[PDB]
C-alpha cells in the first residue's frame, strides 16, 4: 500500500489486520536515480521494514564453521521502525549523505534458532550517520543497552548499508533496500554477543 | 581454622559492628552500626 | 428397523453403558480428554512461557529444570492481554508455546468440560428416576473454578493474572491476590474458610455418630448423645433434615467465596482497617490490622519485579 | 437538592429507599400471625 | 514482514469467518446433521394432536 | 532422570486410577 | 437536631404501619 | 541425581506393592 | 391462605402455594412490580435530595442519574448539569404510579377472584394450553416493542441523547441517521466475545445502538403477531416441557444470561455508559495515567520516542502485538481502549507522535487527569486505592458497584435456573417426591452397568 | 496453517450439531417413570 | 464370551519357594562382585 | 555404582516377590 493509501484508511480498519506493521511501497517514480535534484532536504516519515532475520552462529559439527542461520520471529509483529526523522543530503556528481535525528528508532525482539535456542536483541538505526553514493551507501549507528540498569536477575555500535532503488522528484518519496549486521542482547553478561544480519526495505519522504 | 576476630571501622576511625543474624531470618541484611545503635552502613541490597 | 439416527440415540442415551455417554457427554468427553492431553504434554516438556509481556519467561516444565511441586502450565502473556489466541492464529507453533497458548486452550475446554459434566450429571439423575439436584450441589466448585480462571481474568483485563496449573502457582496466586487485594479481610472469604472448617467438623461428627451407632438406618440413640453432649435436644432428629443440612453448609460456603473472588475481579476489595485507632493528639496507633498492613505491603513491593513502570498499580 | 418548596419535606426521603426491605420482614410477620401453619 | 500470518484476532469477523471455505464447511456439516435428524424423525414419534409431549 | 522418575509415577498412578475404574469388583447386595 | 427529629417520627412511623395492620386484623379475626 | 533418593523411591514403590499383592492373592484364591 | 396439609407445601415455600391459583398469582405479580416501580421512584428521589450538581455524578456514588442524564434530561455540553428538575419529575412520577401498581396488586391478592378461569375466560389460562401462553407471550413481546420504539423516539424525535463522541466534550444530539443497515446490526451479535472484539459490548455510536433499537422493536412487533396467531409445532412439542415451573426455569436462565451481559457491559463499555457520568472504566483509568505522565514528562523536556524502559521495550511508547503505536508499560493489556478524549490523537496506524507533540488540547488533559484520579479500585470500606492506602478517600466508582451486584445476581439466578429447571423436568415425569420403592427403575436394570 | 482451522471448524460443529439435534430427539421422553 | 473351559491353577509347594529363593540368593551373591566390577 | 546397585536390588526383589505370591496362592487352599 501507497502513502497515500494508508493515510486513507481509519484507525478502526488498519487495527488487527497487520498493516500498521507494514511499511509504504513506492508505485510511483521512476528507477533512473539521476532525477533527485541536488541539495538537503528534511527526511520525515522514514520507515523500515526488514524482511529477514539470520543470525552467526557457530556450527554445532566439529568441521563445521560459523555461518548465518535463519530464525523464527517470537514477537507477534512490533518489529518496525517508524515516524522516524533526519537529514538528507546528495550531491550533484552522485555523492550523498543520510541522517537520522529522531523517532521510534529501536525495537526489542526475540528470534529463535533452530535447536531451540532463543536470542533477543534490539533492533536499532539510532544515530546513523551514512555517507557515499546512491547505491551503497554505508554508515554506522549506535546500539543501547538491551535492559537498563533498574533491572534485576530473579557503547556498542553496528554497522548497515542502505541504498536507494526507486525515486519520485514530483513528491519525494524515495524508496530503497538495507542491510544491517548489528550485536545480540549482551546483558547480564552471561553470554558473549552474537551477530545478527537483517535485510529489508526503506522507505522516506524527504519533500 | 579460625580466621581471628573481625573488627569494622569506618574512615573517621568510629568503631562498627555487624548486627548478627536472628535464628527466624533465612536471609538477613547486614548492617554495620556504631556503639549507640544507630545504623552507619549497610549493603544495598542487590542493585540498589 | 430404525433408522441410523434412532439407532445412534438410543446407544448414546443408555444406561447400560459402563460410563453414562449423556447428550452433555458428547461434548464433556472430547474437551476434557483434549484438555488434558493438552496439559500432559506441556507439563512433561514446553518451553519457557513469557507472563509477564517484558521479554522475560519462566519455566515450568519437568524437562526445563522442575520437578511435581515448582511445575506448571505458565498463564498466557500479558502482551495477549484478552485476546482469543488458538494455533491457527500464530506464525508459528513455537511462536504459539512462547507466547502461552496452550494456558489458554486448556482453560477454554477445561471450563466447556466441568459446565458439560455438570449437564451430565442431571442427565443421568433425570435417565435413573431421582430428584436432580446434585447438579446444584456440584455447581459451587465449577462456580469457584470458573471465577479463578475466567471472571478474574476478565476483570483484570489479562489472561496473566489467572491461575497457575501447578502446585506452587496456586500459592503464588494467593500470595499475589492476598498482597493486591488483602483476600483474608474479606467477609466472603470468612464464610468461605467457616463453611470448609463446618464442613469438615460435620462430616467427622456424622461419620463418627453413623458408625458407632451401626450395632450388630440409624437409630434414635445418636439423636440422644448428641442432645446430651452439646445440649440441642431436638435440633437434628430427622435424617433428611440432617442430610440436607450436610449439603447446604459447604454448598453455600463456597457459592459465596466464589462470589467474593468474582467481586474482587471488578477491584471491590475487602475490609480496610489502617490508620483507625488513634492518640488524643493525633498520632496512629498500630494494630494486628497494620502488622496485616505491612506485610501486604512487602508483599506487594516484590509483586513484579520489572513490569511496572508507574507509581500506581493501576492495572 | 430538593426544589425550594419541597425542601421541608426532606427528611421523608431520607426514609425512602429502605421501605421495600422491610416489606419482607413483614411477611415473616405475618406467618408468626398465623403462628407459621 | 518476515513471516506469513493469517491477521484476524481483532478483526471480528462474523462467526470467526474469514474464507468462504469455512462458512461453506459450517453449512454443509449442518445441513448434513440436519437432514439425517430429519431423516430419523420418523422413529421419534409425530406429536400432530395439539395436546402432546411432556406436561404437568 | 528425575524428570523421567516423575513421570514414571505419574503415569503409574494414571494406570491405577483406570484399572480401579474398569478392572473393579463387581458390587452385589448393595 | 429538628431534621434528625422528624427523619426518626417518620422512620417510627412508617414502621410501626406494617405490623399494625396485622394487629388490628388479629384482633377484628381477619383472613389474615 | 543421588543414589539414595532414587533407591528409597523404588524401595517405597516396590516392598508396599507386593506385600498387597501377596495379601491380595491370598484373599482371592481363598 | 392455605396451610401445609392441603397444599403439601410448607411455610417456607409458601408461594409454590399459588401454582393454580391465577387470581392470585396475578395480584401477587402485579404487587411486585408495584414494589420494583416503587423502589426506582423512591432511589430516584433519595439520590436528587444528596445530589451537588456542582460535583461530577460519579464521584457522591449515585446509579440511577446518571441513567436519566445519559437519556439527554438536564444536561449540557461536557456533561455540565443544568436543571435538576426532571429528576425530580422521573421519581415523583414512578412514585404515585407505585402506588397505584400496589393497591391494584393487594386487591387481587386479598380480595379479587382466587381462579380466573371460568369468570374471566379471556384472562384465564391452563399451564398446558400451548395456545393462551403464547398469546400472553405475544402481547408482552408487542409491549416490549412498543418500548423500544419509545426509546427510539425519545433519540429522534423528542430532544435527543447524550452523544459522548461528539466533537470536544460530549453533548446531547439527536440521531438523525440511526444505522439501519442489517449487515453492520447483525455484525455485532455473532463477533466473537473475547478481547479485541468484546460482542454487543463493543458499540461506539449512539447510531448504531439507535437502529439495533429500532431492528429489535419491529423484530418484537412482528414476533408477538406470529406468537398471538399461532401454536408451538410439533417439533416444539417434542423438545418443551409445558409446566409454569419450566417456563420459570427457561425466564430464569434467560435472564442470569442476561445479569453477565449487563456486567461486561457496564464494566467494559463507555458509549451507552458515558464516563462523564458513571466515571472512568478499567483500562480509561490505566490509558489516562499513562497519558498524563507522558505529557507531564514531555513538557518537563524528554524524548517519549527515545525512553527505553527497564525492560528494553519502551517507558511512554511501544508496539502492540498488531503492529500498532500503543502506551507502554503494564498498560499494554489495555492496548485496545478507545475514549473521546483520546482519539483525536490517533491516526492510521495508532498514536501519532506529531500528534503528541503540538495536538492536545488543555480539556483532553483535564479530563485525563481527572479519570486518572478517580480509578475503578476500591474498598468494600469505600476507601478507594490499593488495598495498601491509608484511610483518606471515601471513593468507590459506581461501575464497580454495578459490576459487581449484577454478575451475583445473574450467577444466582443461573442457580435458579438449574434447580427449577431439574425440577419441573422431574415434575412432568413424575418421580419428583420419591423413589416408588416398589417399582424402582434401577431394580429392573442390567447389573455391572 | 488455514487447514488446522478447517479441521477444527469441522470437528467442533459436528459435536455442537450432535448436542442440538440430541435434546431434539423427543428427550423428554426419555424418563423410566410412568405417565 | 462365556466360562472357558481351559481354566487351571498354578500351585507352588514350600519346598520349591525355598528352592527358588536359594537360586535367586546364590546367583546374586555369585554375580555381585562382577557387577560392582 | 548406581546401575549396579539398581540392578541388583531388582534382581533380588522382584523374582523373590513373584515366588511369594505363588506360595501365598498355594498355601491359601491349605
Ligand atoms: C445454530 C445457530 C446458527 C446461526 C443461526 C441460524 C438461524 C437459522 C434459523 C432458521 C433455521 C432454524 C432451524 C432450527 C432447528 C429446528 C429444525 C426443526 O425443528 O425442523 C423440524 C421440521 C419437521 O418437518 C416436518 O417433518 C415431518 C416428518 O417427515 C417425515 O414424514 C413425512 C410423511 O409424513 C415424509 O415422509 C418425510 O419425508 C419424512 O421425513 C413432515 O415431513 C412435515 O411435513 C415436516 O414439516 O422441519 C422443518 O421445520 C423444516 C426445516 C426448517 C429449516 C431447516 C434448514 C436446514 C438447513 C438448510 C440448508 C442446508 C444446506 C446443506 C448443503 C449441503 C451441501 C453443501
Ligand atoms: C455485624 C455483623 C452482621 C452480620 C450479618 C449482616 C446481615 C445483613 C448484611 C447486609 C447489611 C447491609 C447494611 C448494613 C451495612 C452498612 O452499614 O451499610 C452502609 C452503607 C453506607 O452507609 C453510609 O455511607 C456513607 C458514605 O458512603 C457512601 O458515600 C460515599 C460518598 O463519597 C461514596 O459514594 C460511597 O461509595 C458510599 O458508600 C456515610 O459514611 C454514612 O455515614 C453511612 O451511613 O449503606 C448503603 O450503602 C446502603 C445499604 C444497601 C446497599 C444496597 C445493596 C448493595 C449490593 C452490593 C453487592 C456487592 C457485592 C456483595 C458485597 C461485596
Ligand atoms: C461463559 C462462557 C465464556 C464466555 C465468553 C468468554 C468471555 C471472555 C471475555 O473476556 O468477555 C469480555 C466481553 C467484553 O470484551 C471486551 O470488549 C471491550 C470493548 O471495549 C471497546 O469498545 C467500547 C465501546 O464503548 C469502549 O470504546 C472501549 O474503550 C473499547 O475498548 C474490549 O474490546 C475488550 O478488549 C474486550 O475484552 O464481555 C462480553 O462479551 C459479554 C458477553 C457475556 C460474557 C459473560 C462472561 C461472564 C463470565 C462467565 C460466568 C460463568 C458463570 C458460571 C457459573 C456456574
Ligand atoms: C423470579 C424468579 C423466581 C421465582 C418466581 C421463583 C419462585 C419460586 N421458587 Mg425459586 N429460585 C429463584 C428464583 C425464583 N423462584 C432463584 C434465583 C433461586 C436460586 C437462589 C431459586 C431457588 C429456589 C429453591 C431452592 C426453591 C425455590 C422455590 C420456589 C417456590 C416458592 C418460593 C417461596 O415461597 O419462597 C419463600 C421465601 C423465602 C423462604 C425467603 C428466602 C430468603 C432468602 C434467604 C434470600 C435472601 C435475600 C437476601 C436479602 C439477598 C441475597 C444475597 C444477594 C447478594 C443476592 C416458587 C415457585 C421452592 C419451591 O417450593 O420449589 C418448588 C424451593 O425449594 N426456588
Ligand atoms: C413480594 C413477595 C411476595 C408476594 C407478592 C406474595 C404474595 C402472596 N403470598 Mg407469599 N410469601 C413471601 C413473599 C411474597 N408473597 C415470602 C417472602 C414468604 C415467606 C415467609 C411467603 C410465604 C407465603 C405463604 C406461606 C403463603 C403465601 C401466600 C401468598 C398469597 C396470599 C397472601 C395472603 O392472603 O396474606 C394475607 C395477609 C394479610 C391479610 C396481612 C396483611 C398484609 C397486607 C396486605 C399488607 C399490605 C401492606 C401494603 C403497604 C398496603 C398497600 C395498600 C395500597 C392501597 C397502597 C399472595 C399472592 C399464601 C398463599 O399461597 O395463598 C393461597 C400462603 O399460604 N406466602
Ligand atoms: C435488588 C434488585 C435490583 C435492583 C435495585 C436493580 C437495579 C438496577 N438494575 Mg438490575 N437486575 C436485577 C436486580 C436489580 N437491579 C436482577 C435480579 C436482574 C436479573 C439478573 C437484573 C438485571 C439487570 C440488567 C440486565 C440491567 C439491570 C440494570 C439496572 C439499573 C437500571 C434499571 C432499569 O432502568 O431497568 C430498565 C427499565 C425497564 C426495562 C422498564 C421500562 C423502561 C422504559 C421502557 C423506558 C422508557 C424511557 C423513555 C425512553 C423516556 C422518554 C419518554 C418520552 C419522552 C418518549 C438499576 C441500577 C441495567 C443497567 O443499568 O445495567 C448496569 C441493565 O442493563 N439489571
Ligand atoms: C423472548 C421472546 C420469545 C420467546 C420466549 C419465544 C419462544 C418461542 N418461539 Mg418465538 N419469536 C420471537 C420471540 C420469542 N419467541 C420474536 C421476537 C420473533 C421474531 C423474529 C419470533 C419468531 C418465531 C418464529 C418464526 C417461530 C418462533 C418459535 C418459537 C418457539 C420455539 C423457540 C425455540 O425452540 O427456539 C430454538 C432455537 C433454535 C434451535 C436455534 C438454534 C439455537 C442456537 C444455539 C442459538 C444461537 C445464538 C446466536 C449465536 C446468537 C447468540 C446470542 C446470545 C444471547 C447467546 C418458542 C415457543 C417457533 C415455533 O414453534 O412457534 C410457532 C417458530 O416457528 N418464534
Ligand atoms: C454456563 C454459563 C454461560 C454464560 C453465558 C454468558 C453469555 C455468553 C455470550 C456469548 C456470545 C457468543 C456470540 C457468538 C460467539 C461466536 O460467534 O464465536 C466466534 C468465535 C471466534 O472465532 C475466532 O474469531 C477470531 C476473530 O475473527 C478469529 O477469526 C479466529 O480465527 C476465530 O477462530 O469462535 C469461538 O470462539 C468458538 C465458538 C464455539 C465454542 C463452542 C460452543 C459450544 C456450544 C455448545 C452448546 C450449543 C447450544
Ligand atoms: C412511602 C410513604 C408512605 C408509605 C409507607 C408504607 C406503605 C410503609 C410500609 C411499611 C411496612 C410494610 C413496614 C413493615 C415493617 C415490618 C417490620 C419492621 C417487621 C419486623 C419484624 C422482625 C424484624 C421480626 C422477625 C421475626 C419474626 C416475627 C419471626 C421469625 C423470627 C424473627 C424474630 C426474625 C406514605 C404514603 C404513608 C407516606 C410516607 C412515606
Ligand atoms: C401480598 C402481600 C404482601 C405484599 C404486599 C405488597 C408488596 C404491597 C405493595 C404495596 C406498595 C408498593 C405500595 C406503595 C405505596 C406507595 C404510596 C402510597 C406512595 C405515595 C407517595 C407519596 C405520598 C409521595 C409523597 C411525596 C412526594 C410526591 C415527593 C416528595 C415527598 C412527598 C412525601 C411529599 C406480603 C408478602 C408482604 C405479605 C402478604 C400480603
Ligand atoms: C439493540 C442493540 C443491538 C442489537 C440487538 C440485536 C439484533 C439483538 C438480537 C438478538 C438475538 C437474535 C438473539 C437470539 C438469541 C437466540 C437464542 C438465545 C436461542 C436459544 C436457543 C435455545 C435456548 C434452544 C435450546 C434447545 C435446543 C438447542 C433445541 C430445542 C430444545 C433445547 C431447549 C435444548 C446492537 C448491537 C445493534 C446495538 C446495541 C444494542
Ligand atoms: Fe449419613
Amino acid at each position: 500500500l501507497t502513502f497515500d493509501e494508508i493515510q486513507g484508511l481509519t484507525y478502526l480498519q488498519v487495527k488487527g489486520s497487520g498493516i500498521a506493521n507494514t511499511c509504504p511501497v513506492l508505485e510511483s517514480g521512476t528507477t533512473n536515480l539521476k532525477e533527485l535534484k541536488a541539495g538537503s532536504y528534511k527526511l520525515e516519515n522514514f520507515c523500515i521494514e526488514p524482511t529477514s532475520f539470520t543470525v552467526k552462529e557457530e556450527s554445532q559439527f566439529k568441521g563445521g564453521e560459523t555461518e548465518f542461520v535463519k530464525t523464527k520471529l517470537m514477537t507477534r509483529l512490533t518489529y518496525t521502525l517508524d515516524a522516524m526523522s533526519g537529514s538528507f543530503k546528495v550531491g550533484s556528481d552522485g555523492s550523498a549523505e543520510l541522517k537520522e535525528d529522531d523517532g521510534i528508532d529501536y525495537a526489542a525482539t526475540t528470534v529463535q534458532l533452530p535447536g531451540g535456542e532463543r536470542v533477543a536483541f534490539l533492533f536499532t538505526i539510532k544515530q546513523f550517520d551514512g555517507k557515499g553514493t546512491l547505491d551503497g551507501i554505508k554508515g554506522d549507528f549506535l546500539v543501547p543497552s538491551y535492559r537498563g540498569s533498574s533491572f534485576l536477575d530473579p557503547a556498542l555500535k553496528g554497522s548497515a548499508v542502505f541504498s536507494v532503488a526507486k525515486v519520485d522528484p514530483v513528491t519525494g518519496e524515495i524508496a530503497g533496500v538495507f542491510e544491517s549486521i548489528q550485536p545480540s542482547d549482551t546483558d547480564l553478561g552471561a553470554k558473549p554477543p552474537k551477530d545478527i544480519k537483517v535485510t529489508g526495505l526503506w522507505y522516506a519522504q524527504l519533500k | 581454622g579460625w580466621l581471628g576476630h573481625a573488627s569494622f571501622k569506618d574512615q573517621e576511625g568510629r568503631e562498627l559492628f555487624v548486627r548478627r543474624m536472628p535464628t527466624f531470618f533465612e536471609t538477613f541484611p547486614v548492617l554495620l552500626l556504631d556503639k549507640d545503635g544507630i545504623v552507619r552502613a549497610d549493603v544495598p541490597f542487590r542493585k540498589a | 428397523n430404525s433408522s441410523l439416527w434412532a439407532r445412534f440415540c438410543e446407544w448414546i442415551t443408555s444406561t447400560e453403558n459402563r460410563l453414562y455417554i449423556g447428550w452433555f457427554g458428547v461434548i464433556m468427553i472430547p474437551c476434557l480428554l483434549t484438555a488434558t492431553s493438552v496439559f500432559i504434554i506441556a507439563f512433561i516438556a514446553a518451553p519457557p512461557v513469557d507472563i509477564d509481556g517484558i521479554r522475560e519467561p519462566v519455566s515450568g516444565s519437568l524437562l526445563y529444570g522442575n520437578n511435581i511441586i515448582t511445575g506448571a502450565v505458565i498463564p498466557t502473556s500479558n502482551a495477549i492481554g484478552l485476546h482469543f489466541y488458538p494455533i491457527w492464529e500464530a506464525a508459528s507453533l513455537d511462536e504459539w508455546l512462547y507466547n502461552g497458548g496452550p494456558y489458554q486452550l486448556i482453560v477454554c475446554h477445561f471450563l466447556l468440560g466441568v459446565y458439560c459434566y455438570m449437564g451430565r450429571e442431571w442427565e443421568l439423575s433425570f435417565r435413573l428416576g431421582m430428584r436432580p439436584w446434585i447438579a446444584v450441589a456440584y455447581s459451587a466448585p465449577v462456580a469457584a473454578a470458573s471465577a479463578v480462571f475466567l471472571v478474574y481474568p476478565i476483570g483484570q483485563g489479562s489472561f496473566s493474572d489467572g491461575m497457575p496449573l501447578g502446585i506452587s502457582g496456586t500459592f503464588n496466586f494467593m500470595i499475589v491476590f492476598q498482597a493486591e487485594h488483602n483476600i483474608l479481610m474479606h467477609p466472603f472469604h470468612m464464610l468461605g474458610v467457616a463453611g470448609v472448617f463446618g464442613g469438615s467438623l460435620f462430616s467427622a461428627m456424622h461419620g463418627s455418630l453413623v458408625t458407632s451407632s451401626l450395632i450388630r438406618y440409624n437409630i434414635v440413640a445418636a439423636h440422644g448423645y448428641f442432645g446430651r453432649l452439646i445440649f440441642q435436644y431436638a435440633s437434628f432428629n430427622n435424617s433428611r433434615s440432617l442430610h440436607f443440612f450436610l449439603a447446604a453448609w459447604p454448598v453455600i460456603g463456597i457459592w459465596f467465596t466464589a462470589l467474593g473472588l468474582s467481586t474482587m475481579a471488578f477491584n471491590l476489595n475487602g475490609f480496610n482497617f489502617n490508620q483507625s485507632v488513634v492518640d488524643s493528639q493525633g498520632r496512629v496507633l498500630n494494630t494486628w490490622a497494620d502488622i496485616i498492613n505491612r506485610a501486604n505491603l512487602g508483599m506487594e513491593v516484590m509483586h513484579e519485579r520489572n513490569a511496572h513502570n508507574f507509581p500506581l498499580d493501576l492495572a | 437538592k430538593l426544589p425550594e418548596a419541597y425542601a421541608p419535606f426532606a427528611p421523608i426521603v431520607d426514609v425512602l429507599p429502605v421501605i421495600p426491605v422491610f416489606f419482607i420482614l413483614l411477611a415473616f410477620v405475618w406467618q408468626a400471625a398465623v403462628s407459621f401453619r | 514482514l518476515v513471516d506469513e500470518r493469517m491477521n484476524g484476532d481483532g478483526t471480528g469477523r462474523p462467526f470467526g469467518v474469514n474464507d468462504p471455505v469455512l462458512g461453506w464447511v459450517l453449512l454443509g456439516v449442518f445441513g448434513t446433521m440436519w437432514a439425517i435428524w430429519f431423516i430419523g424423525q420418523k422413529d421419534l414419534g409425530d406429536f400432530e394432536d395439539a395436546d402432546d409431549g411432556l406436561k404437568l | 532422570m528425575e524428570a523421567l522418575v516423575y513421570t514414571f509415577l505419574l503415569v503409574g498412578t494414571l494406570g491405577i486410577i483406570f484399572f480401579s475404574i474398569f478392572f473393579r469388583d463387581p458390587p452385589r447386595m448393595i | 437536631n429538628i431534621e434528625l427529629a422528624l427523619t426518626l417520627v417518620s422512620l417510627v412511623l412508617v414502621v410501626s404501619a406494617g405490623p399494625l395492620v396485622v394487629v388490628l386484623l388479629s384482633a377484628r379475626g381477619g383472613n389474615l | 541425581v543421588n543414589i539414595y533418593g532414587l533407591t528409597a523411591t523404588a524401595l517405597f514403590i516396590i516392598i508396599p506393592t507386593s506385600f498387597l499383592l501377596i495379601l491380595y492373592v491370598k484373599t482371592a484364591s481363598t | 391462605g392455605r396451610d401445609q396439609e392441603t397444599t403439601g407445601f410448607a411455610w417456607w415455600s409458601g408461594n409454590a402455594r399459588l401454582i393454580n391459583l391465577s387470581g392470585k398469582l396475578l395480584g401477587a405479580h402485579v404487587a411486585h412490580a408495584g414494589l420494583i416501580v416503587f423502589w426506582a421512584g423512591a432511589m430516584n428521589l433519595f439520590e436528587v435530595s444528596h445530589f451537588v450538581p456542582e460535583k461530577p455524578m460519579y464521584e457522591q456514588g449515585l446509579i440511577l442519574l446518571p441513567h436519566i442524564a445519559t437519556l439527554g434530561y438536564g444536561v449540557g455540553p461536557g456533561g455540565e448539569i443544568i436543571d435538576t428538575f426532571p429528576y425530580f419529575v422521573s421519581g415523583v412520577l414512578h412514585l404515585i404510579s407505585s402506588a397505584v401498581l400496589g393497591f391494584g396488586g393487594v386487591y387481587h391478592s386479598l380480595i379479587g377472584p382466587e381462579t380466573l378461569e371460568e369468570s374471566y375466560p379471556f384472562f384465564g389460562y391452563v399451564w398446558k394450553d400451548k395456545n393462551k401462553m403464547t398469546n400472553i407471550l405475544g402481547y408482552h413481546l408487542i409491549m416490549l416493542g412498543l418500548g423500544a420504539w419509545l426509546l427510539v423516539w425519545k433519540a429522534m424525535y423528542f430532544g435527543g441523547v447524550y452523544d459522548t463522541w461528539a466533537p470536544g466534550g460530549g453533548d446531547v444530539r439527536v440521531i438523525t441517521n440511526p444505522t439501519t443497515n442489517a449487515a453492520v446490526i447483525f455484525g455485532y451479535l455473532v463477533k466473537s466475545p473475547f478481547g479485541g472484539d468484546g460482542w454487543i459490548c463493543s458499540v461506539d455510536n449512539m447510531e448504531d445502538i439507535i437502529g439495533g433499537h429500532i431492528w429489535i422493536g419491529t423484530l418484537e412487533i412482528l414476533g408477538g403477531i406470529w406468537h398471538i396467531y399461532t401454536t408451538p409445532w410439533p417439533w416444539a412439542r417434542r423438545a418443551f416441557v409445558w409446566s409454569g415451573e419450566a417456563y420459570l426455569s427457561y425466564s430464569l436462565g434467560a435472564i442470569g444470561v442476561m445479569g453477565f451481559i449487563a456486567c461486561c457491559m457496564s464494566w467494559f463499555n463507555n458509549t451507552a455508559y458515558p464516563s462523564e457520568f458513571y466515571g472512568p472504566t478499567g483500562p480509561e483509568a490505566s490509558q489516562s495515567q499513562a497519558f498524563t505522565f507522558l505529557v507531564r514528562d514531555q513538557r518537563l523536556g524528554a524524548n517519549v520516542a527515545s525512553a527505553q524502559g527497564p525492560t528494553g521495550l519502551g517507558k511512554y511508547l511501544m508496539r502492540s502485538p498488531t503492529g500498532e503505536i500503543i502506551f507502554g508499560g503494564e498498560t499494554m493489556r489495555f492496548w485496545d481502549f478507545r475514549g473521546p478524549w483520546l482519539e483525536p490523537l490517533r491516526g492510521p496506524n495508532g498514536l501519532d507522535l506529531n500528534k503528541l507533540k503540538n495536538d492536545i488540547q488543555p480539556w483532553q488533559e483535564r479530563r485525563a487527569a481527572e479519570y486518572m484520579t478517580h480509578a475503578p479500585l476500591g474498598s468494600l470500606n469505600s476507601v478507594g486505592g490499593v488495598a495498601t492506602e491509608i484511610n483518606a478517600v471515601n471513593f468507590v466508582s459506581p461501575r464497580s458497584w454495578l459490576a459487581c451486584s449484577h454478575f451475583c445476581l445473574g450467577f444466582f439466578f443461573f442457580i435458579g435456573h438449574l434447580w427449577h429447571a431439574g425440577r419441573a423436568r422431574a415434575a412432568a415425569a413424575g418421580f419428583e417426591k420419591g423413589i416408588d420403592r416398589f417399582d424402582e427403575p434401577v431394580l429392573s436394570m442390567r447389573p455391572l452397568d | 496453517m488455514l487447514t488446522l482451522k478447517i479441521f477444527v471448524y469441522t470437528v467442533v460443529t459436528f459435536f455442537v450439531c450432535l448436542f442440538i439435534f440430541g435434546f431434539l430427539s423427543n428427550d423428554p421422553a426419555r424418563n423410566p417413570g410412568k405417565n | 464370551a462365556r466360562p472357558n473351559p481351559n481354566k487351571q491353577v498354578v500351585e507352588l509347594n514350600r519346598t520349591s519357594l525355598y528352592w527358588g529363593l536359594l537360586l535367586i540368593f546364590v546367583l546374586a551373591v555369585l554375580f555381585s562382585s562382577y557387577i560392582f566390577n
